[PDB]
């Protein structure tokens, strides 16, 4: 009955991280160390409002 | 001549018939003592190694959770 709306294709197509799981694992350990100012915040975002396509920014 | 029948100078030396089944001294209860001892070693070492493997476990989950976002 209700019609869904999905963001424009160009709303997507942001960036790329292309690496194997292997490198991404240990490198992940270090950035998870220093990064996570944005992404934890992101996790209360898509976790709190949960609607992927709402918080994708 | 003389006679060639067998018997030599007497006795053929001694011979031992009687039964002999000796020598196992390691067995008191102390056999239990050494076996149970071996257990007491196994649980020690294995305890250590399982602790280490848990440490590794947490570290791996840390890899994943740092990945998640």
């Amino acid at each position: 009955p209700g019609i869904v709306e999905l963001p424009s294709l160009e709303d997507l197509k942001v960036q790329e991280v292309k690496v194997s799981s292997s490198v991404l694992k240990a490198a992940a350990h270090h950035y998870g160390a220093q990064c996570d100012k944005p992404n934890k915040e992101f996790m209360l975002c898509r976790w709190e409002e949960k609607d992927p396509r709402r918080c994708l920014e | 001549k003389v006679k060639q029948d067998m018997p030599p100078v007497g006795g053929y030396g001694p011979i031992d018939y009687k039964r002999n089944l000796p020598r196992r001294g390691l067995s008191g209860y102390s056999m239990f003592a050494v076996g149970i001892g071996a257990l007491l070693f196994g649980y020690w070492s294995m305890m250590r190694w399982n602790r280490e493997r848990r440490r590794l476990q947490i570290e791996d989950f840390e890899a994943r959770i740092a990945l998640m976002p």
